[PDB]
């Protein structure tokens, strides 16, 4: 009753996130949006009735058609605190809510001057024990995955030192070989 | 809060009234808060049985309505009467049928 | 000429087991249309007049929904009440609120309605402009000031200027020929001696709908004295029924004449005592 | 269609 | 406030469960529903006044309970592994379109045998000297490999206070095995920072394990929930 797709986005920090959802029933007349941010429960987010178009709240603004039974919900200046679950949702009168299965966002930074690294770290604690850490590195390279048994490597994760201007993406492998340097395995 | 009415009562029958002829005996209590209200209708003091109550209604002052109805056949000899009580009045009231009225 | 649509609801709480009594009624031009009960033995709204019948089964089912969530909102209203006005557990009390809008034959919405009653006596109330609250004593401010918070005003106001309007609408176009239906009234007038004096009684009787005018005259002048007047009452049968009386000269009966006005007519009915 | 109350009293 | 209890369970199949719902807003309604892989709000059971309850949407293999007004409880009589999920309480006032109050979650996982259940080893990695001289920043990169079921909150403490800024933890547990889960993190500080020995770096991985609800044998250490943290003092090295 409550089509929300896709499953999840990426947008990038500044740009206007779309998120959309359609309903089949046409006297659906309360749209309420939960944000949900991970490890918490939902909260609302914007609610607007069917007499309305749009409602707006700061950086957000939902729009109601009635005609294409359809929503969505526009965050202007997305911004990495913005990435969260968002939930559209649907009733009529005094009827129990009903959700759509929820859109996660992600919102990340495409970096602006990459300068890729790759380290080896250690454990000191260890008496050989190491990792690989792949730094600084363009936000739209795909990071290689593991064509072998017993390394791993990570997705892109993306970091903002906010002390200043610090974005960097980053990725780390590390194996249980005793033969595996860092530059063949990010390569 | 709280505004009590007291209950407004007719008692009258649904077609011209004839001795010996079926008719309707109407109990008619309008303008009454609250809505708890017990009402009888009496032939020779004594309470009628099979007597219908029409579903409950209110006006734009608040305040209840509601008809009760029994099948009766007037006589020269037999009396009736519609017995009320509320909360508004100390005691209940008796409205005798009057085929005047 | 205007038209209106209203809902009636009351609950009236009981003080042993039992949950609240819900009722609420639907008018469409002062004809009952709807009805929900919720100690019928299937609790449902069900349709009062011939026209309803043009809803389907999802009509009911989801009005039936609604009332269901009403009866919850009431229970719980009545017992936030019972603690603001500090009132005690085995008590009966009633809560009553009156919803609608009036609209013009150009399909405008001219007034809407949104009020509550508690014992009795106004509680709160959406003022004319659809925004704002008049809350009449001390707990209806705990109500207006909760209502504010949550912005219940813009829902309301939604309801009166959308669903309520274009419903009516609806059901004038689907009852048109049932809401114009009437029922002529039969007249005449009685004679009852009272010292000199008779009572004239001026009878309506058989009527639909129930707005009827009866007014006595002497002479060519209108009477208020001596005068008495029933309210106007069900046959049981679907009509009405009225009298107007007054006090007048044993001898003289027959200058005074009653008049009846009723839509059903093709023009009002002038009448004399005729023994 | 029938009214439908939201915060309660 | 809304407030659910456990924050996690580990159960095995066949077992009993009770998550719990405290709220503090004189709400009328209450509500259980569940998320899977945190998609979808699916009501299982509610209620709409203390001491009842009324069935959802799906409420096969689930009870409820209301024993007050404060209080809903969702009880798992034979939990099964389909019943693996997160849960949420809400609350509501009575009425139309009021909104909903959620708790916080409650994560569930249902195990055919709960000597599966292991917490993390957890490894802080330091910084490359090639890292600080080339940059002038200093990666730290914290490990937790070992875990079972992935029951995991990762922070960063600096100087004893939590930190977010310079922060990117993996959003998913990366499946080493069966019954083995991984998470990594890194915190970026400057080298300035790095190097200065007053400084106090601690990745602080908590597991969600078993409770004391859960009796243990003799034998070996019991695999509860607990923190374990891994540390490093700033080097003038």
């Amino acid at each position: 009753q409550v089509r929300q797709s896709p499953q999840s986005l990426t947008v990038w920090e500044g740009g206007t996130t779309v998120l959309t959802c359609s309903y089949e029933d046409s006297t659906f007349n309360y749209f309420p949006w939960y944000q949900q941010f991970p490890g918490e429960g939902p909260a609302l987010l914007i609610s607007i009735l069917s007499v309305s178009d749009k409602k707006e709240d700061g950086r957000f603004t939902t729009f109601f058609n009635k005609r294409e039974k359809k929503l969505s919900l526009h965050i202007i200046d997305s911004q990495p605190g913005d990435s969260a679950t968002y939930f559209c949702a649907a009733l009529y009168g005094n009827e129990k809510i009903t959700f759509g299965a929820g859109t996660k966002l992600t919102i990340k930074p495409n970096i602006q001057n990459p300068e890729p690294a790759v380290y080896q770290l250690k454990d000191p604690r260890s008496q050989d024990s190491t990792l690989c850490l792949f730094t600084d590195f363009d936000s739209q390279i795909n990071v290689p995955k593991t064509m072998e048994s017993g390394t791993f490597i990570t997705d892109k994760c993306v970091l903002d030192m906010k002390a200043m201007d610090s974005k960097s993406n980053g990725a780390i492998a590390w194996s249980n070989q005793t033969s595996f340097t860092c530059q063949d395995i990010f390569k | 809060m709280g505004i009590q009415k007291t209950p407004q009562i007719q008692v009258y029958s649904r077609h011209p009234p004839e001795n010996g002829k079926p008719n309707i005996l109407n109990c008619y209590v309008t303008q009454f808060h609250p809505p708890h209200i017990e009402i009888q209708m009496l032939k020779n003091g004594k309470k009628i049985p099979k007597v219908e109550m029409s579903d409950m209604s209110f006006s734009k002052d608040w305040s209840f309505y509601i008809l009760a109805h029994t099948e009766f056949t007037p006589t020269e000899t037999d009396t009736y009467a519609c017995r009320v009580k509320h909360d508004s009045m100390a005691e209940p009231k008796t409205v005798y049928w009057d085929r005047d009225m | 000429g205007p038209h209106s649509m209203r809902y009636f609801e009351t609950a009236v709480s009981r003080p042993g087991l039992e949950e609240p009594r819900y009722i609420s009624v639907g008018y469409v031009d002062n004809k009952e249309f709807v009805r929900f009960d919720s100690d019928a033995e299937n609790p449902r709204y069900e349709p009062r007049a011939p026209w309803m019948e043009q809803e389907g089964p999802e009509y009911w089912e989801r009005e039936t929904q609604k009332a269901k969530g009403q009866e919850q909102w009431f229970r719980v209203s009545l017992r936030n009440l019972l603690g603001y006005y500090n009132q005690s557990a085995g008590g009966s009390h009633t809560l009553q609120q009156m919803s609608g809008c009036d609209l013009g034959s150009d399909w405008r919405l001219l007034r809407g309605y949104l009020q509550f009653a508690y014992e009795g006596r106004d509680y709160i109330a959406l003022n004319e402009d659809l925004k704002t609250w008049t809350a009449a004593d001390m707990a209806a401010q705990i109500t207006r000031r909760k209502w504010e918070q949550s912005g219940a005003a813009e829902h309301y106001k939604a309801y009166l200027e959308g669903e309520c309007v274009e419903w009516l609408h609806r059901y004038l176009k689907n009852g048109n020929a049932t809401l114009l239906r009437t029922d002529s009234p039969k007249a005449h007038v009685t004679h009852h001696p009272r010292k000199g004096e008779v009572t004239l009684r001026c009878w309506a009787l058989g009527f639909y709908p129930a707005d009827i005018t009866l007014t006595w005259q002497l002479n060519g002048e209108e009477l208020t004295q001596d005068m008495e007047l029933v309210e106007t009452r069900p046959a049981g049968d679907g009509t009405f029924q009225k009298w107007a009386s007054v006090v007048v000269p044993l001898g003289k009966e027959q200058n005074y004449t009653c008049r009846v006005y009723h839509e059903g007519l093709p023009e009002p009915l002038t009448l004399r005592w005729e023994p | 269609k029938a009214p439908f109350n939201f915060a309660t009293m | 406030a809304v407030t659910q209890s456990p924050r996690s369970k580990v159960a095995v199949t066949g077992g009993k469960v009770t998550l719990s719902c405290h709220q503090t807003n004189n709400h009328d309604y209450m509500y259980w529903y569940r998320q899977d892989t945190g998609h979808g709000l699916r009501l299982i059971h509610y209620s709409y006044v203390a001491d009842s309850t009324e069935k959802g949407d799906i409420p096969d293999g689930y009870k409820a309970s209301r024993p007050s007004q404060e209080n809903f409880s969702l009880i798992l009589e034979l939990a099964s592994l389909s019943q693996t999920a997160v849960y949420f309480c809400a609350s509501s006032d009575a009425g139309g379109r009021n909104t909903l109050y959620f708790g916080a979650g409650t994560r569930l996982s249902v195990l055919e045998d709960l000597r599966n259940v292991t917490p993390p080893k957890v490894s802080l990695f330091e910084p490359s000297k090639a890292e600080i001289a080339n940059k002038q920043k200093a990666t730290l990169v914290c490990l937790a490999r070992g875990f079972f079921p992935d029951h995991v909150e990762l922070s960063w403490w600096v100087n004893g206070k939590e930190v977010h800024s310079g922060v990117c933890t993996d959003p998913q547990a990366y499946k080493e095995s069966n019954y083995s889960y991984s998470l990594s993190s890194r915190l970026r500080v400057s080298a300035t920072f790095w190097h200065n020995p007053r400084n106090h770096f601690r990745c602080q991985v908590q597991f969600h394990g078993l409770s004391e609800e859960d009796k243990w044998p003799e034998g070996s250490p019991k695999p509860v929930t607990q923190n374990i943290s891994a540390e490093a003092w700033g080097r003038a090295d």
